């Protein structure tokens, strides 16, 4: 056919990005679109640093 | 011609740790299990990812 396609997939870390500043008290975090669907109840997350 | 000296001693230090519980799961409908896909069987890929 004049057009051809193929698929790829990556196995890597599970990183999320916080879009808006969140204070110490708040318990709801705004992240990038569709990024929250990857996490479920019981997951343990850590804040990154340089 | 002196008496024996008074004695002294000391103790070790203690350390401890806990045990954690880990779980990951996968799920698929039996209809989608019996369907054909170009990328392959969905159940096997999901098991690999998890």
């Amino acid at each position: 056919d004049p057009e051809f396609s193929w698929w790829e997939e990556k196995l890597t870390h599970n990183r999320l990005e916080v879009k808006t500043e969140a204070a110490a008290g708040v318990t709801t975090l705004a992240v990038d679109t569709d990024q929250a669907w990857a996490c479920v109840k019981g997951d343990i997350l850590m804040v990154e640093s340089v | 011609g002196s008496l024996a000296p008074k004695s002294a001693t000391r103790n070790p230090v203690k350390l401890n740790n806990f045990c954690q519980i880990f779980k990951k799961s996968y799920e698929i409908t039996k209809t989608a299990d019996a369907t054909k896909a170009r990328t392959g069987s969905a159940l096997a890929n999901d098991k690999k990812r998890r």
